[PDB]
Parts: structure tokens; C-alpha cells; sequence
RNA sequence: CACCAUGUUCAA
RNA sequence: GAUUGAAAAUCCCCA
RNA sequence: CAGAGGUGAAAUUCUUAGACCGCACCAAGACGAACUACAGCGAAGGCAUUCUUCAAGGAUACCUUCCUCAAUCAAGAACCAA
RNA sequence: AGUGGUAAUGCGAAACACUUGCCAGGUAACAAAUCAAUCCUCCCACGGUGAGCUUUCUUUUCACCAUAAUCCACCUUGGGCCUUUUUACUUCGCGUUGUUCGGAGCGGGGGCUCAAGAUUGAAAAAUGCAGCUCUGUACUGUCAUUUGUGAGUUCUGCGCAUUAAAGCAAAAACCUGGGGUGU
RNA sequence: CGACGUCGCUUUUUGAUCCUUCGAUGUCGGCUCUUCCUAACCUAGCGCCGCAGAAGACGCUAAGGGUUGGAUUGUUCACC
RNA sequence: GCACCGUCUAGGUUUGGGAGUCCCCUGUGGGUACCCAACCGUGCUGUAAACUGAACCAACGGGAUUGCAGUUCCGGAGUCUUGUUUCGAGACAUCUGCCAGAUGGGGAGUUUGGCUG
RNA sequence: CGGGUAAACGGCGGGAGUAACUAUGACUCUCUUAAGGUAGCCAAAUGCCUCGUCUUCCAAUUAGAGACGCGCAUGAAUGGAUUAAUGAGAUUCCCUCUGUCCCGAGUUACUAUCUAGCGAAACGACAGUCAAGGGAACGGACUUGAAGGGCUAAGCGGGGA
RNA sequence: CCCAACUGCAGACCGUACUCAUCACCGCAUCAGGUCCCCAAGCAUAGAAUGCUCUGGUACAUAGAGAAAGGUACACUCAGGGAAGUCGGCAAAAUAGAUGCGUAAGUUCGCAAGAAGCAUUGGCUCUGAGGGCAAACCACAAAUUGCCAACUCAGAACUGCUUACGGCGGGGAAUCCAACUGUAUAAUUAAAACAUAGGUUUGU
RNA sequence: CACGAGUUGUUCGGAAACUGAGCACAACGUUAUAUCGUUUUGUUAGGAAAGUGAAGGUGUGUCGGCGGGACUGGCCAUAACUGAAAAGGGGCAACAGAGAACCUGGGAUUAUAUUCCAAAAAGAAAUUGCAUGUGGGA
RNA sequence: CGGGGAAACCCAGGUGGAGGCCUGUAGCGAUGCUGACGUGCAAAUCGCUCGUAUGAUUUGGGUAUCGGAGCGAAAGACUCA
């Protein structure tokens, strides 16, 4: 046999990110002394689009806390961010859309985005267009905050981890039918080399477990074990269930009783 | 005079892609190409310049909101909630 | 509150 | 013929 | 701790891997009991916890205004439980 | 140790000078279609020089009629802006071929500025080309010495500028300012 | 014409066999074209009949000459 | 047991004490309204709806060598370190090696009788 | 061992009787599965029988179309059915058109053909007229007969298995 | 020491011929194959279609003689019939531009559609229409007066055809398959295969 | 085939001297063995990779100002003691991207020319680097 | 810009220039003749004809990914006949 396509992509090569024309990683500003004790006020200078990202990006200009210069951070703009808006970031920042506050300072039931999974990680959750997290509750005894992630899972994080008030801009993108293969071609131009997609049954058996046969068919069950080696782990990986879901979509992902 | 009975802007696609996919795309396409009210400057001059990016031809303000409309209903709900929670504090 | 289905055609 | 008020029905190639 | 459920009687079902039952909670989606009436409101369909709000609507009151501006209606329009 | 203009913004012979201590912007730096379109090309009229044809026609046919950079001085078109008048939109006006615009300042008057040209000279006839004259010279005197509301042409007007779930490289180098120095 | 039986011929069918060919003999049908065979369809003669005539059956000598156009099917074949 | 290491504060509230409105003309310019203690607070000069200003290379005040300029330091800009850059986790695995097992056509090697009209 | 899961792989029955002519079987009995093929669709690019049967198309149709369904062995994201537009895709008929054909004829350029110059390859046991006979069962050599004067040019595809 | 207008001196290194192809590169070769960029005239015409032409380039690609059969062709024609040929309309024929009229079933309302069909077209001599430019607070037929460029369309009379360059769709009624545009076995398979948007499921 | 000749640049192309998709020296780690890996998401390496230098103190020279060529507050250059500030090593990769100061005329060739032309350079320019003098300031 | 209408809205003329839209060059391909050639011009070419030709478009240079591996809109295609 030969290496399966899913294994080949792990080598990198021609399947890596088309990072040219991207503006750079989008993040909150560094959790410095000013954020931990007071606040830093910035100004939104531009709202920009980056190839491969549905959400709009905001360039926010701050003064350097220690030097005579400016910083010009780049963040994922929440819905409603506008040029000239004042962005407040810190412990003492007021509760308003676009401001960055510690989670412990944000009232329960609020809608947040750009949530730090770890304090100081500069935003790792609720970043894709139209997504948000919901603050469930605060637990001061352990200093944790419970959140509802966009996928539906509930996650506890330290209350010093920051979040941005609002929802990610650009929501509703997936509601418009593509209607053309060419539009998908342009969609994936800025992301990576992963389109078009050839079905495994259309390939030959040398390069895919589903290949071959005098009829186009998978001759074995497509649910494969979690422990299957690469090259054999294709199809529905470790599926707890299959078939059309009826009577309610359960929350996907791993089960965390905590 | 009217040039199409019901297709409207989708008539550039001819007979392709199906009626229902055309209808669903049309609602969002009209919205994304339409002029939207600007709360600043009080004009109907907001136009999209990229997915999620809107610039007002009147006051030149740029606002990040909505893939195909200036503001999504979820954002309106979030705006009221944040204002209410801010008053509560 | 277990289970009760049916009655050939005219005409007295 | 039995019964009936009269009847039904019933009985007495290769490639 | 040994049954529970369900029925005319049963069985499908749940249960020592602790069901049913008991207490205080938590989550989520519906619903707004009794009060509820030959009672109210609405053009009909319909409408029932509280508080804060946004436009209405009828009736009543008037020595206000006005001056026939009305009634009913093919076509046409809007609404319409499940 | 700059200076004028109500303003848009103007002024250069060397104090309007130094700024890689530092800071901030700009140039470099990118983009459809429609419509106008540059240099040049082609075609028409116009007039010279030579050549072709001329039983018969043809005030004819053909060729040519060129001005490189670098500079000086300073009417047309398009854009941005300033000042003035704003009683500019009550059952409105300006403008494009074209999907616009205006009390967040339209139109009218008068101005400032930018971008393309046009024009004036210096360069520059001393050059180039053709014809022709005379005397054996690759000799020598001399004469010729522009019009188009035509058709093309992406230079340009032209971008926060194209379909877009597509939104269209970067840097060196350079420019200007903020501060400070001069003080 | 010929049951029950019985004796043959033919190689225009299939089968049986594996002698020749696996350092290869191009494997279906049609088209085209020539020739040969006779167990004779037509054509030339001749017997015989349950041969009146007409139309036919059977048989003899004879292969000189002739033996088609089309629909469906790749078809040979089949059918119209 | 006692003492030493061991020291200070924005702001908020309430307890004691001392001690200095004026020029020019109704208006303008300049300036004064303090210090300490106790409790809370914990390092705290700015924002509580958001539409785009500017912030550097110290002013100033003290202690020594009237006012002024020099050379020093010290404040302005608190002090300290049984020490960890900070945060999160934490003696488990999200870690490291070994031993042991299960799974494992993802992959390797090999095999897949004979007689035979 | 105990649960879940088919838009996971996949799967989705047989026999007997029965209605006042006859036939047919709404109906009934019985054996049995994890479930016994539902909505649809079809002699379909899926039907062995098969050139199925009916209708239509032609003078004549193993073809085409429309129906029928005992479906050797149709069938639902192993996707079922339908489908305007689109297609160098597979099929049938009609109009137009014609040398495709009845049935062949004439013309042209370049060849072949002849010449000047130039000048190969494949192939080559030896060779090269037939009939029959035997033979390794299909001879150019052998047996017996019949032919055969020698050397050349252009063709041709019977043989040289 | 900083400037302005001059001026004086000095401005190093490598590449530079020729070719870029029906002979200079690759394909064994001066091989009808392959190979990126710039400049691109006149006429007809919608024109970078196609035909011919000034400038530039060229007659280089073995030739001569010359109606045998049979061939090849980026060559034609054929009376009467018209697919009877053939597995099969293969091949060929046919349709043809522009303008006006007219156009069925079906349909996702966009199409189907150039559906199908009918008619006109030359030459010549005229007529009409479509403009630019310039000029003496009321209202004022500059609602006329001159001069002029570049073209198009329409309508008439007369007079022709041998239907006559090039270039340029045949059409209709149905069945099967794939939605469509695309991709794809370089050198026998271009399709119904792959992709596609859409739909669903899984892991996180 | 033989012999003899031809390619002339301050401005044209490249380089000196930009970044791009990328490459991988150092550094570190790995491997029995480096002939392996990391090395642009602002960016090497547990990582001390800056030799550069603002304001100053010390001498020389060029100056403006006062007082009596020199003498002191003040300016600017020249060498030396410190010492603000600068985080992220060294390079390659575009002859179509960025960048780039020259144009015509010619009788100047058998062949090179925006490359050759010499005092009437046929000539007209542009742009560098150092200098002198003139003039204006310090 | 007109024409209807009580209203909601509808009808007609022009302007405009959209499309993995159509005809058709260059370009990029390769259907049929099962044509030519088949010791060829050619170890895949030639002719007519044909697909497409504003896009999932064609192309230069540079750069990146290979040998039980690379790459593949998937033909076991392609990785110097
Ligand atoms: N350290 C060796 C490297 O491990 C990598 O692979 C390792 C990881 O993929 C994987 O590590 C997993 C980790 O994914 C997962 N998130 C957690 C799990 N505990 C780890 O497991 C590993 O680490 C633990 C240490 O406690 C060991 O006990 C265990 O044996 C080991 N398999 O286990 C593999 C074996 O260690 C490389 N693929 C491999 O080539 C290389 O050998
Ligand atoms: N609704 C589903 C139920 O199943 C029934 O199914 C019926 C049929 O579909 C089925 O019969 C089979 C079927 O299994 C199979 N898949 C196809 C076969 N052709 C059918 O056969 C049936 O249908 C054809 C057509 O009319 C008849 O000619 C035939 O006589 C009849 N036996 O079995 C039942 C025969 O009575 C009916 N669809 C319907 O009446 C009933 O409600
Ligand atoms: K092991
Ligand atoms: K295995
Ligand atoms: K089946
Ligand atoms: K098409
Ligand atoms: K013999
Ligand atoms: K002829
Ligand atoms: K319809
Ligand atoms: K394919
Ligand atoms: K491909
Ligand atoms: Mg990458
Ligand atoms: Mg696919
Ligand atoms: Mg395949
Ligand atoms: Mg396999
Ligand atoms: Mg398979
Ligand atoms: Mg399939
Ligand atoms: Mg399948
Ligand atoms: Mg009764
Ligand atoms: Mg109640
Ligand atoms: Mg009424
Ligand atoms: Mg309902
Ligand atoms: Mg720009
Ligand atoms: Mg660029
Ligand atoms: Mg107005
Ligand atoms: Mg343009
Ligand atoms: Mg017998
Ligand atoms: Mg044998
Ligand atoms: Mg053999
Ligand atoms: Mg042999
Ligand atoms: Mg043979
Ligand atoms: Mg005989
Ligand atoms: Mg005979
Ligand atoms: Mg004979
Ligand atoms: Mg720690
Ligand atoms: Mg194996
Ligand atoms: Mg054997
Ligand atoms: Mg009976
Ligand atoms: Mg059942
Ligand atoms: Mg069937
Ligand atoms: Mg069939
Ligand atoms: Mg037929
Ligand atoms: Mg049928
Ligand atoms: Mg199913
Ligand atoms: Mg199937
Ligand atoms: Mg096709
Ligand atoms: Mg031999
Ligand atoms: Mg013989
Ligand atoms: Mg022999
Ligand atoms: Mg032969
Ligand atoms: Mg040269
Ligand atoms: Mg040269
Ligand atoms: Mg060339
Ligand atoms: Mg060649
Ligand atoms: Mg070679
Ligand atoms: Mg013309
Ligand atoms: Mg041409
Ligand atoms: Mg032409
Ligand atoms: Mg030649
Ligand atoms: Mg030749
Ligand atoms: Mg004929
Ligand atoms: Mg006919
Ligand atoms: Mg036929
Ligand atoms: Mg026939
Ligand atoms: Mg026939
Ligand atoms: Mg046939
Ligand atoms: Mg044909
Ligand atoms: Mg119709
Ligand atoms: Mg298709
Ligand atoms: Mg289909
Ligand atoms: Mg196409
Ligand atoms: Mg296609
Ligand atoms: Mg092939
Ligand atoms: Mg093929
Ligand atoms: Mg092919
Ligand atoms: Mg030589
Ligand atoms: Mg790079
Ligand atoms: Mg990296
Ligand atoms: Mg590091
Ligand atoms: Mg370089
Ligand atoms: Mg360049
Ligand atoms: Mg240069
Ligand atoms: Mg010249
Ligand atoms: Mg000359
Ligand atoms: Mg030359
Ligand atoms: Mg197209
Ligand atoms: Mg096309
Ligand atoms: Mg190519
Ligand atoms: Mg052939
Ligand atoms: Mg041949
Ligand atoms: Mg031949
Ligand atoms: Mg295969
Ligand atoms: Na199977
Ligand atoms: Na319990
Ligand atoms: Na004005
Ligand atoms: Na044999
Ligand atoms: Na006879
Ligand atoms: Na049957
Ligand atoms: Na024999
Ligand atoms: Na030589
Ligand atoms: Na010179
Ligand atoms: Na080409
Ligand atoms: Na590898
Ligand atoms: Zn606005």
C-alpha cells in the first residue's frame, strides 16, 4: 500500500497555511501591570479584513506604559466596534462592548468573546465569526468562573483570565449558499490546500482502505477504533453513534464531569 | 419596466443552481449590497466593504458588524443586556 | 368499566 | 320432488 | 432496602451495579392551578403570575370644534385557531 | 535668529538652520467596468519639391514635408479646498453615458491649491531629409526652410478602487512634521 | 408412405480424442470475387400416379446456365 | 515568655491641635484655605456609553561643601528579600526511562498439497 | 456480561385453502425471521426464461416508445422517484439533404510510371510449376504422373502454414 | 564651523560579437514536433475572422520529362431515384450574413429560442431625418442669420441578375444517463467516471 | 574549411545596496556516527552575540558678546574620561517585483555603439565624492 | 420619465452593463474521419473537423513536496521516451 492522504498532510509540505497576505496573529494586549491594577485606554484606528478569516480585525492604538511610543495592537473586533471608539482594558475598565475585563469583574449572564483559557494567554476561546461565551457563574472560594462555550460545553477558568465584552463580528456568514465550486475555490485560496475533496471509495485500495471493489462501496464498517494506527484510522473515528440524529442534538466533544 | 418577474438580482445566474438555493442567497445578497442606516450622522449610507466590515459614505466611519447585514439581531440583544447589566452594577 | 359479531328477498 | 304465503338457499453456433 | 410501575386482570418496563420512596437543592423547557363567573377585553382568529415600559382602543363626561364629510359594498387589500 | 495672506495657503541667495538623541505620519505601495483618452499610428483637407501615368481621361497618382534630453517664463480641462451669500428642500436644486450629492453646508460670486496639458523662449539649425546649381573632388552655391466635434491608441482622470464566505506583498531608500537645539 | 425391426452412406451438426502447431498458422459475421460438388429449386429431355383437364405427387438421365430486393438482429441462424 | 529582624502609604470615615484673601477697576489677574492621631483600605493621581488632541531625554526641594551659580549626594520616584521572571497545575501526568500485557493488514516476511483423458 | 448505535458494514420469508357460471382471491389457516421490501420504479445501463404480453411506429421492426409486473436477481444518502437548463455522452423516428447505395462516369494537383543526380531498410538454411499418393494425419524437395526454351518491364495480393 | 551660486579635479568593477529558430535551443539531424517577452501598416469586413496589398523579407526547401493502372488530396462534378447502402447517415451533401415579422411543448420563470417558419437585400439618380460654431429685478418668436465637419439610418423613381469572392447554425419529435461550468487514462478508453454546490454523520 | 579580425559605458543590465515565496551558517538539541532537526506567527541560541553612542567633565582650532592680539560668561567642529538610549546573532534568495544621474545628431565600422566623436569635443545635459576661491552666517 | 390605483401595489418606455452566460480569434485542449502517415516530417506527427475561450482561465521566472515514497477535481494518472 501507499500513504493515505490524511497521513501525508501531517508532513506539512504543500498542505500548510497560506499565510501570505495575512496581517498576523490576533490577540489581546499583554497582561501587564496596568491591566492587573488599573486600565489602559486605546483608540480603534481601523477595521480590516484578513484572508482566511470571517471575523473582522481591529487595529487599536495604545500608549506604551513605560516608553514614549505607541503600541498598535491587533485584535478580533467584536460586533459594533467602530473607528474612533475608545477601548478600555484592565481591572478598572467599565462594562461596555469592546472593553477587556477580568472575568471575575464581569456580571453573570453577560456575553463575552476573546476569552482567555489561561490568564495571560491573550485570547483563545470564542474567536470565530458570530461566536460568544456566556458567563454562567462565579465561584469566589476557588476563584473560578464557569462559562458556556460556543459548542455548548461548560468550562471553568481562573477569574483573572480576561474576556472581551460582546460577540465576534461577521456573524451569519455560513447562512448564504455557496452555489458554485468557484466560490469555494476562492474561499480556500486564503486558508490552505484542502479542496476539492476526493471520496475514499473513489480511490484505489493501494492508497485508501475504502478503495477498490467492482462496486463503489466500503466493504467493512466505517466506524474505526480510537486506537487504530494512522493509515487505518479513516471514516467515522471512534463514533459513539451513527445515523440521522433525532429528538435533540447532544453536545459533542469529550465528556468532562467537572 | 420590470425586467424579471421574480428572479430580481439572481437573474445573472440564468437557469443554474436551483430555485431554492437562489432564493435563500438572494435575501442575504440584497441585504449585503443595500445601504443601511448610520446611527452616526443619521444617513442611509452604510455599505459593506468586506465580510463583516461596513463603511459609511457620509461620515467615513468604519464599523465591524454582520456578514451580510450591518447589525445582527443577536448583537441588538447583547447591546441591551450589557446596558442593563451596567445599570444594575 | 375483561369479552356481547351477525340475522337472505317481497309482503301480513 | 322436501320445506315455504310465495321465493333464496338446502335436502332427495462459434468467435 | 426489595421491590417499584401499570391494569378489569396482567405483561412490555425499572430495580442490591440501590429502583420506588424521603429531604434540601441544581439544570432545562413548557405552563400560569385554586380565585375562574350564563364575568372582562378584542374586527374575527384569540387573550389569565408580578414589575417596568411602548403605541393604541372603547365607553362615559362636555353650553369644545366641525358641518353631511355618511350607510352598504363587485374589483382590490390586510388579518386569520389547529 | 523666518515671513505674508480673514482663509484655502504664499514667499528661497546663502538663520525659513541642526535634528540617525527621540517620537509620529507620508512616499516607495499595487485594484474592475463605463466614459473620456497622452506620446505615437492611420485617414482626410492645405501647400511646396521630385517622381509615375498621359491614343483617351485624371487641377491627378506616389514619396517626403522631421525637432532628443535638460531648462526658462507662465490659457484649457478635471479634482480637493477657502471666503461670501445660505429664507438652499412648506402637498428643492446641482450634475454624469452610468448605478449620485447637499445645513455633517447644495447652488451663485470671488479666491487657494493639486494633477494633466497648452503656450513662451534657451537648446535649435549650426541638425536631419529631399531637390537643385556649378566645378573632379564621398567637391561646392542655393531652395523647400499645417487643418481636422475623423478612426485607433491604458500614459492619464483612477480612488477607502472589481466579482468577493476573493477585499488584492514587503523592505531599503526618501519626504514632512511633533518635540528639542539655536535661546 | 412404411410402424416393429434391420443394413448402410455422408462429414454441410455436435461430441469423443490430443497427432501437428505455444522463439505465435491473425480468432466471429458481413462485403467482394472465383471455382468446385449434386443428395436437382428453376431451366432441357423422360417414366409413373388414387395423371380427365388445369394444378400437382413420386422417380430417371443430367451441375451447361440461373438462383433476387428489403424491415428487425454484430449475428450464422430465424422471422416477416 | 519578653524583646529584636520589622519600615511606609493613595483614598474613605471621624478625633485632637495651630495660624496666614489681595491688586487693578461690577468685572479681571494673582493667591490662601493646614497638621497629626484612630479605624477601613492595600500600593490605589485617569474612565463608568462610546464617535480618533498632546505626553520622552525632570522640573522642583533638601543635607553638606539673604539671594545666585558651581562639586557632591539625598529626596522627587517608600522600604525589605529564609532568594524562586510571572501565572496555572503539582508530586499527579500534561513528564522521563525500563519491565509487562492487550490491541494492531497500518506495515513486513512467507505460504496457499497431489493424482487428474 | 449489561446498554447505545443503520445518512456504521449491511439485511429486509415459505406453504395450504377460500366469493351463487368460470376465473381471481378482499378473507382464513399454518410454519417461521433481527426485520420479512414500505413510498416509489421497471423486460429499466438491473428480467434467466426472452425476439416476455398488449398497444403504437413500418409494406415488413430480435430495434424505439407507451403500458402490464409471477421483479432468475428493482427499491429508498449502499440514496428512491422526478427534473427545466446544459452535453465532441448511449438510443429511435421524421423533414431537409445528398455518389451511402441502385451503378458507375468524367476532370484536376501530387504520386506511381521514364530520366539526371543521390541512394537505403525489412528480409535472406538452401531454394522456388503442379496433381494425387503416402508422410509428424495440409510438400518446393520424396513416390507416380502432368508441365517446364532462356532472360526481362509494369502490376498484383492466391501461396511461401 | 555651517550654507548659497559657481568653479577645479576625479567618476572604479563585470556584461556588450551573433543567434533566438520550417538551419544557430531541445528532440541522434539544418527533424512539418516543442520553446517566454516587446514594436504590428492599407482595403474589404463586426473583425488580430478570411482574401488581397505598400514597407521589410523571399522564390530556400532534388529537379526534368510527362493524360497507364492503383493511390493520396488542407480538389470538384454527376442524369433519374433519395439511406433502398451500412452495425450505425460513417463520409459527404445541406443550413449560412444582416434586417423586419413570427415562434410550440415544457419550465427551477431565468429560459427553452437563432425554437420552428415567412419576407427583404444589387446598381444608379434623388429625397427626408439625426449636429457643431459664431453673431444682438421684468419680458424679448437669436422660434433667425450666416459658415461648416464627420457619419449613420429611412423613404422614393429608374434600371439589373447567369442568384455568382471570401466568411458564416441544418431543423424537429422522443428515450437513457449526469443537475450545470469544470477535471481526467502524455502514446488505443473524454464517459454515465472524478470534482462540484447542496445534504448527513464522526472526532474534538 | 583555412587565415586574419571584431564586442569600447560616471548615467544601459548586473553588483556595490532592498525586501518576497524560501534557503540554513552560527547557536542549541538529537543521532553509535551530522552528511539530522529547529532557524519570519517580530525573527537565532537557558540566551552575557550592542564595541554604537545622547547630555556632560578635559585639550586644540573656527566664531559671536563685554571689559582692560590677548583675557572670561557663550556657538560650532577636532581628540580623549564617562554613559543616557537602542530587546530579539551573521548571511544569502527577483537580470520581468522595489531600486536606478543621458539625450539626440554623425561621412563614427568590413564587423561595436543611449558604450565610438576632443576645442567649434556634432554637441546639449544630469548626477556623485572631495577640494579652492567668492559671498552670507557661526 | 410616463400610465393605472382609495390603498397595497401594478403596467409601459428608456438607461445601465451583470454572468464559472452564448457565437467566435489568439490561447489552452483533442471529438470524428476509426482520414493521412504507419522502416513516418515525427519512438504519437499531419489535415479537415471538433471542446473551451472573464475563468475552478492560460503562461514566464523563482521556490516548496519523492523512491514502499512524492503528488493526484482519482485515470493506478504523473515523478526527465
Ligand atoms: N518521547 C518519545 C516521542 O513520543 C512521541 O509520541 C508520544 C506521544 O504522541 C504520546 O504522548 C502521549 C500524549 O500524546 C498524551 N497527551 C499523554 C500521554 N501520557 C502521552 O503518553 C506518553 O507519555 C507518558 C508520560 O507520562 C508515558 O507514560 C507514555 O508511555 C507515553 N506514551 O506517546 C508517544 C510515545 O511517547 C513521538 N511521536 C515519538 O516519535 C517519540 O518517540
Ligand atoms: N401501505 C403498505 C401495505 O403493503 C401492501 O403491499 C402490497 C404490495 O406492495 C406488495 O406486493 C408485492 C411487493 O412485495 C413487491 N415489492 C412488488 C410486487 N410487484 C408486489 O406485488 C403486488 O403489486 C403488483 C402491482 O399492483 C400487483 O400486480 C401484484 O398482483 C401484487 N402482488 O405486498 C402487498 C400485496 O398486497 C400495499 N402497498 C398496501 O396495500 C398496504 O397498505
Ligand atoms: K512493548
Ligand atoms: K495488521
Ligand atoms: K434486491
Ligand atoms: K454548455
Ligand atoms: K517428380
Ligand atoms: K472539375
Ligand atoms: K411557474
Ligand atoms: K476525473
Ligand atoms: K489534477
Ligand atoms: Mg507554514
Ligand atoms: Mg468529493
Ligand atoms: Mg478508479
Ligand atoms: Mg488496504
Ligand atoms: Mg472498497
Ligand atoms: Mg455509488
Ligand atoms: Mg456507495
Ligand atoms: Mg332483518
Ligand atoms: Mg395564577
Ligand atoms: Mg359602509
Ligand atoms: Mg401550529
Ligand atoms: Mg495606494
Ligand atoms: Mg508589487
Ligand atoms: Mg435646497
Ligand atoms: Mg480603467
Ligand atoms: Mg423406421
Ligand atoms: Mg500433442
Ligand atoms: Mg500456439
Ligand atoms: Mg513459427
Ligand atoms: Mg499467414
Ligand atoms: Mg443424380
Ligand atoms: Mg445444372
Ligand atoms: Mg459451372
Ligand atoms: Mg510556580
Ligand atoms: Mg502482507
Ligand atoms: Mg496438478
Ligand atoms: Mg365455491
Ligand atoms: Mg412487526
Ligand atoms: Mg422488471
Ligand atoms: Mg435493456
Ligand atoms: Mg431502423
Ligand atoms: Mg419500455
Ligand atoms: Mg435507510
Ligand atoms: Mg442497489
Ligand atoms: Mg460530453
Ligand atoms: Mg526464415
Ligand atoms: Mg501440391
Ligand atoms: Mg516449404
Ligand atoms: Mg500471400
Ligand atoms: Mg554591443
Ligand atoms: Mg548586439
Ligand atoms: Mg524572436
Ligand atoms: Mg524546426
Ligand atoms: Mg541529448
Ligand atoms: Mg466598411
Ligand atoms: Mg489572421
Ligand atoms: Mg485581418
Ligand atoms: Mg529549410
Ligand atoms: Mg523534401
Ligand atoms: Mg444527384
Ligand atoms: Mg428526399
Ligand atoms: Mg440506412
Ligand atoms: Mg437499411
Ligand atoms: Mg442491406
Ligand atoms: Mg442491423
Ligand atoms: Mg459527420
Ligand atoms: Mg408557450
Ligand atoms: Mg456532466
Ligand atoms: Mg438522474
Ligand atoms: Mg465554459
Ligand atoms: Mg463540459
Ligand atoms: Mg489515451
Ligand atoms: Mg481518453
Ligand atoms: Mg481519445
Ligand atoms: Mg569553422
Ligand atoms: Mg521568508
Ligand atoms: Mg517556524
Ligand atoms: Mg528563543
Ligand atoms: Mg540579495
Ligand atoms: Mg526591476
Ligand atoms: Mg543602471
Ligand atoms: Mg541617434
Ligand atoms: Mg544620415
Ligand atoms: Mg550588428
Ligand atoms: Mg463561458
Ligand atoms: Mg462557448
Ligand atoms: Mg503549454
Ligand atoms: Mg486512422
Ligand atoms: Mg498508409
Ligand atoms: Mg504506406
Ligand atoms: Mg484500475
Ligand atoms: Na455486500
Ligand atoms: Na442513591
Ligand atoms: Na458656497
Ligand atoms: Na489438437
Ligand atoms: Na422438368
Ligand atoms: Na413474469
Ligand atoms: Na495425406
Ligand atoms: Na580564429
Ligand atoms: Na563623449
Ligand atoms: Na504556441
Ligand atoms: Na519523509
Ligand atoms: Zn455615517
Amino acid at each position: 500500500g501507499k500513504t493515505v492522504l490524511s497521513c501525508r498532510k501531517g508532513n506539512g509540505s504543500v498542505y500548510q497555511v497560506h499565510g501570505h497576505k495575512r496581517l498576523g496573529p490576533a490577540k489581546l494586549r499583554i497582561l501587564d501591570y496596568a491591566e492587573r491594577h488599573g486600565y489602559m485606554r486605546g483608540v480603534v484606528k481601523s477595521i480590516e479584513h484578513e484572508a482566511g478569516r470571517g471575523a473582522a480585525l481591529a487595529r487599536v492604538e495604545f500608549r506604551h506604559p513605560y516608553k514614549f511610543r505607541r503600541v498598535k495592537e491587533l485584535m478580533v473586533a467584536p460586533e459594533g466596534m467602530f473607528t474612533g471608539q475608545s477601548v478600555f482594558c484592565g481591572q478598572k475598565a467599565p462594562l461596555a462592548i469592546g472593553n477587556v475585563l477580568p472575568l471575575g469583574q464581569i456580571t453573570e449572564g453577560c456575553i463575552v468573546c476573546n476569552v482567555e483559557a489561561k490568564p495571560g494567554d491573550r485570547g483563545t476561546l470564542a474567536r470565530a465569526s458570530g461566536d460568544y461565551c456566556i458567563i454562567i457563574s462565579h465561584n469566589h472560594e476557588t476563584g473560578r468562573t464557569r462559562l458556556k462555550l460556543p459548542s455548548g460545553q461548560k468550562k471553568s477558568v481562573p477569574s483573572t483570565s480576561r474576556a472581551m465584552i460582546g460577540i465576534i463580528s461577521g456573524g451569519g456568514r455560513i447562512e448564504k449558499p455557496v452555489l458554485k465550486a468557484g466560490n469555494s475555490f476562492y474561499r480556500f485560496r486564503g486558508k490552505r490546500n484542502c479542496w476539492p475533496k476526493v471520496r475514499g471509495v473513489a480511490r484505489n485500495p493501494v492508497e485508501h482502505p475504502h478503495g477498490g471493489g467492482n462496486h463503489q462501496h466500503i466493504g467493512h464498517p466505517s466506524t474505526v477504533s480510537r486506537h487504530s494506527p494512522p493509515g487505518q484510522k479513516v471514516g467515522l473515528i471512534a463514533a459513539r453513534r451513527t445515523g440521522r440524529i433525532r429528538g435533540g442534538k447532544a453536545v459533542k466533544g469529550a465528556w468532562h464531569p467537572e | 419596466a420590470k425586467r424579471t418577474v421574480k428572479m430580481g438580482v439572481m437573474g445573472r445566474y440564468g437557469t443554474r443552481y436551483g430555485a431554492n438555493p437562489r432564493k435563500r442567497a438572494k435575501k442575504l445578497e440584497v441585504s449585503q449590497h443595500a445601504k443601511h442606516f448610520c446611527s452616526f450622522c443619521g444617513k442611509f449610507a452604510f455599505r459593506r466593504k468586506a465580510v463583516g466590515i461596513w463603511r459609511c459614505d457620509g461620515c467615513s466611519k468604519t464599523v465591524a458588524g454582520g456578514a451580510y447585514t450591518l447589525s445582527t439581531p443577536n448583537n441588538s440583544t447583547v447591546r441591551s443586556t450589557v446596558r442593563r447589566l451596567r445599570e444594575l452594577a
